[PDB]
């Protein structure tokens, strides 16, 4: 839920009706298939909070 | 508040309980079905007054 947003250096996800920028994560997002199908898709990291929990 | 039309349509899909990726994956089919469906209005109203 919400929308992806940037101001020219970072990508964040916000709810639609009030600016509330969050880090883009596997909790904030769902997958569907490969890059090649979507028009206007962009390259950015998606964070996974499990990986530091496995590292710690 | 401006928004790209393909993203407005993904929200209008997400409003009827169809997941956003169904639009972005089928965007060419949806655009062609829409453009064709408006052509039938133009031809219907051109063809008869009734
Ligand atoms: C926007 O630009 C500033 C400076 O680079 C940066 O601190 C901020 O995190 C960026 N935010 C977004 C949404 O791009
Ligand atoms: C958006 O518009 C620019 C021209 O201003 C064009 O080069 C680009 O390919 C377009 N991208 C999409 C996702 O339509
Ligand atoms: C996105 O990343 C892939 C792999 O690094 C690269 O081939 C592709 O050209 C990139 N596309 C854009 C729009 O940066």
């Amino acid at each position: 839920e919400g929308v992806f947003v940037s101001n020219g250096t970072h990508w964040f996800v916000t709810q639609r009706n009030f600016y509330e920028p969050q880090i883009i994560t596997t909790h904030n997002t769902f997958v569907s298939g490969n890059c090649d199908v979507v028009i206007g898709i962009v390259n950015n990291t998606v964070y996974d909070p499990l990986q530091p929990e496995l590292d710690s | 508040l401006q928004i790209p039309f393909a993203m407005q349509m993904a929200y209008r899909f997400n409003g009827i309980g169809v997941t956003q990726n169904v639009l972005y994956e089928n965007q060419k089919l949806i655009a062609n079905q829409f453009n064709s469906a408006i052509g039938k209005i133009q031809d219907s109203l051109s063809s008869t007054a009734s």
